[PDB]
């Protein structure tokens, strides 16, 4: 409501680079908040798209970026009867950014993973590979949960247990306050999907450079289930963390599921062990329901609520019978033990074709009423089919279904603006949060100022 | 407050030839002229003639589960032909494949041995994958269906579900690549045994960039926007499939055939079947499916402005009535249903010219109502 649309900013980087898909907020230890935006096609040394991330300073005219510099020259080690490679050529580093207190985790969810032995090999496989860094003490680290020699051969015979060879690591990028990265593996244990927690701390600590395959002793990771009805969950698509048990010392996370249940969709709560306690089914199947979630308080009363996105809830209309608006859900949660269950809150879309609900995020007290409001993503939504961010405030109820602010999109047709959202940090320290949107079709992002 | 028939013509009877003018809907054109406040009611005569031409496009999933399957579809087109050729006189058979996006982590793209063939670890010859691959177009012909199958071979992707919905869309709108038929109506029969993907599959792969209605096949008879473009949604699949006048078919496995015959109420025009995992019983499933969509008939209104809306009455088979009914079940070859709409107008809109159509879904022939004030 307060986000004015007048004066903008815009941060582009290389053309043809996809910029603007991962951004992220960044603050230092002296206050100064910085811009972390990803770039996952943008070239590398060796004239290959080996993604990029830059660090953009906050500038009110905005302009270009300096990038972060991390290796991106493959490695090779022999070890043993064993040659362990890495591959950094067309790995979208940038495609998933997260930045928390003083450390940037940019991760590349397509570093390739593979190693070799005589005639057989281990296959190279879009383990993921994510890096971090410590700007403001130089200090470089990697890690990869899912790496592992085991051949071919052997998991044929096996048939197919604890396969986290097709993991994309760092796909679903959440740091806990406690310090611990979580990451999400949609392709791992099957392709079913899994979520992958290590502390950060020990990451920077047990991390030397030139080896390739390394475990870290906290690797605490999630179980395979042969159960059919949990097949292709892609669990782990999007992790959130936040209170779902009632107890402080564990932090929950909730986890989304595109696909479940006969191709319906999940979104399921699960704690640290990684053991079910909840899980919302799909309201109208294969209408994107498993992607989005925001962990956020949307009543005000202290209690963490849920939010589900699905931009192809197709509904129905007068002139004919469909009409593919989208959907956010609102599942509240209840005093006491009481699990959630029916939708609390129904928001609807408008533009046929609207794409509504691809992105969810949490904008804080954005109007200083008391209680957080959200920002329902569009890339294309709006008369013209170019892109619209629809501002749901909350309440004591939940969310008016009436948008009381919509942007449109500053740039031509095609640039899918809208797709990624980020909120709840002072970016001008004038007491209101400025929401930052990602569009790569322009490779633009353009940043706002709340009045 | 005038609603003369503006043209007319005779419904037909049997149709040897000359489809241009079948005129299966009765009356064509009606000028309405309602004065403001009011309303106005116009007799519609819809009525299904025998012999009238259809054209088929058989799109079919191909993953390895898919093999088995394609066993069996050696023979289909003239299988086909007889058993059509009793309901009607002129057929055209298209085939179409899937299988999934070429692209990580879909394929096998190591070691680079395995980039030309997925299946090398388990000594067995398979294409590399192809998210939509148009092989005939629909012809006359019969033999052209049977030529084309037993060239194919089978692809192979990781997961479970599959890129069917890329390949459905480069059906519906790539009219001219393929060859709809204006004066017919489209039957398109999508099989597969396994799940299907939707939109967002595409981060998994990095491949963001939405479908949209285009057409981009290209000479090569490919998908050529395959590795950029995401999948289609619901809106997208048929509302572009219902605009090109088409009916689509699920023909799909027991284990599965519980979604799609739950998907089939959110998309019109569309009847779920069963088919054996050795496909031998879709010829039967067509058949059968398209008795049920032609005694099914609805009256989906397009162009409608939102000045005015339409009350529906249905006359079906026997005199019976069904007041507040727009569509008759349970009909059979030849049968005339009568329907009553009544048009009501809110005061007088400032346009003084309208123009919307009342068409049975699927079929060309329509009613172009055009409305005035005065
Ligand atoms: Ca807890
Ligand atoms: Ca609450
Ligand atoms: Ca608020
Ligand atoms: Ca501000
Ligand atoms: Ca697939
Ligand atoms: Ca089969
Ligand atoms: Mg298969």
């Amino acid at each position: 409501l307060n986000l004015d649309p007048v004066q903008l900013t815009f941060y582009a980087g290389p053309n043809g680079s996809q910029f603007g898909f991962s951004l992220d907020f960044h603050k230092d230890s002296h206050g100064r908040v910085a811009i972390v935006v990803g770039a996952p096609r943008t070239l590398g040394p060796s004239q290959e798209e080996t993604g990029g991330v830059f660090l953009c300073p906050w500038r009110a005219e905005g302009g270009q970026c300096p990038s972060l510099l991390f290796d991106l020259r493959d490695e090779t080690r022999n070890v043993g009867s064993q040659t362990l490679q890495t591959f950094k050529a067309r790995q979208g580093l940038g495609a998933s950014v997260v930045s928390w207190s003083d450390v940037i985790v940019a991760c590349a969810p397509w570093q390739h993973w593979n190693v070799l032995e005589k005639t057989e090999e281990a296959e190279k496989t879009p383990v993921g590979s994510c890096f971090l860094a410590q700007p403001e003490s130089g200090r470089r680290a990697e890690y990869s949960p899912c790496r592992g020699n085991t051949l071919s051969r052997i998991y044929v015979e096996n048939d197919f247990s604890w396969d986290k060879r097709y993991c994309e690591a760092g796909f679903s990028s959440v740091v806990t306050q406690a310090g611990e990265l979580v990451l999400g593996a949609p392709g791992g244990y099957y392709f079913l999907g899994l979520l992958a927690q290590a502390p950060v701390a020990d990451i920077f600590s047990s991390y030397r450079p030139g080896i390739l395959l390394w475990h870290v002793s906290s690797q605490s990771l999630s179980f395979d289930s042969s159960n059919p009805e949990y097949f292709d969950g892609y669990w782990g698509y999007s992790v959130a963390v936040g209170e779902f048990d009632g107890d402080l010392n564990t932090t929950e996370y909730v986890v989304g599921a595109p696909t479940w249940s006969w191709t319906l969709g999940a979104v399921e709560i699960l704690d640290s062990y990684y053991q079910r306690l909840h899980r919302l089914r799909g309201e109208q199947m294969a209408s994107y329901f498993g992607h989005s979630v925001a962990v956020t308080d949307v009543n005000g009363d202290g209690r963490h609520d849920l939010l589900v996105g699905a931009p192809l809830y197709m509904e129905s209309r007068a002139d004919r019978k469909l009409a593919e608006v989208g959907r956010v859900y609102l599942f509240l949660q209840p005093r006491g033990p009481h699990a959630l269950g029916a939708p609390s809150l129904l928001l609807t879309g408008t533009q046929l074709y609207g794409r509504f609900g691809s992105a969810i995020a949490p904008l804080g007290d954005l109007d200083r009423d008391g209680y957080n409001d959200i920002a329902v993503a569009a890339p294309y939504g709006g008369p013209s089919g170019r892109g619209q961010v629809l501002v749901f405030l909350g309440q004591s109820e939940g969310l008016r279904s009436r948008p009381s602010q919509v942007l449109d999109s500053p740039f031509p047709t095609g640039s899918a603006f809208g797709f990624s959202l980020r909120g709840a940090v002072d970016i001008d320290d004038n007491g209101y949060p400025d929401l930052i949107v990602g569009a790569y079709g322009a490779n633009q992002v353009a940043v706002y100022r709340a009045q | 407050s005038e609603a003369r028939v503006l043209e007319d013509r005779p419904l037909s009877d049997k149709g040897s030839g000359d489809s241009s003018q079948v005129t299966q809907v009765s009356p064509q054109r009606i000028a309405l002229r309602l004065r403001p406040d009011d309303s106005k009611n116009f007799s519609i005569q819809v009525r299904q003639v025998e012999d009238y031409p259809v054209d088929i496009y058989y799109l079919m999933d191909l993953s390895y589960s898919m093999k088995d399957d394609l066993w069996s579809i050696q023979n289909l087109g003239t299988k086909l032909a007889t058993q059509m050729r009793k309901l009607t006189s002129n057929l055209r058979i298209g085939f179409g494949a899937f299988v999934d996006k070429p692209v990580s982590p879909y394929m096998y793209i190591s070691p680079p041995e395995a980039l030309e063939n997925p299946c090398y670890d388990m000594k067995t010859t398979c294409l590399p994958m192809f998210g939509y691959k148009h092989v005939l177009t629909l012809t006359d012909q019969v033999t052209r269906f049977n030529e084309e199958v037993k060239k194919q071979s089978v692809s192979r992707n990781r997961d479970a579900p599959e890129g069917g919905f890329d390949a459905i869309m480069q059906a519906t709108v790539c009219d001219e690549k393929i060859g709809w038929r204006n004066d017919a109506s489209h039957l398109l029969v999508f099989t597969t045994d396994a799940k299907t993907h939707i939109a967002l599959d595409g981060r998994l792969a990095g491949i963001v960039q939405p479908n949209d209605g285009q057409c981009h096949v290209g000479s090569d008879n490919h998908y050529s926007a395959s590795t950029t473009m995401d999948y289609p949604s619901l809106g997208l699949m048929t509302e572009k499939l219902s605009q090109k006048n088409i009916n689509l078919i699920f023909a799909v496995t027991e284990n599965v055939v519980n979604l799609y015959q739950n998907y089939s109420e959110l998309i019109p025009g569309t009847t779920v079947g069963v088919l054996s995992m050795d496909s031998s019983n879709v010829l039967q499933l067509i058949v059968d499916a398209y008795g049920k969509i032609r005694s099914k008939v609805e009256l989906e209104v397009r162009d409608l402005p939102e000045e005015l809306s339409l009350s529906f009455n249905a006359t079906c088979l026997n005199n019976e009535v069904i007041p507040g009914l727009k569509s008759c079940m349970g009909l059979k070859i030849g049968d005339t249903v009568s329907f009553s709409i009544e048009a009501k107008v809110r005061g007088c809109p400032q346009e003084k010219e309208k123009s919307f159509t009342i068409k049975p879904v699927g079929f060309k022939d329509s009613l172009i109502v055009q409305v005035t004030f005065d």
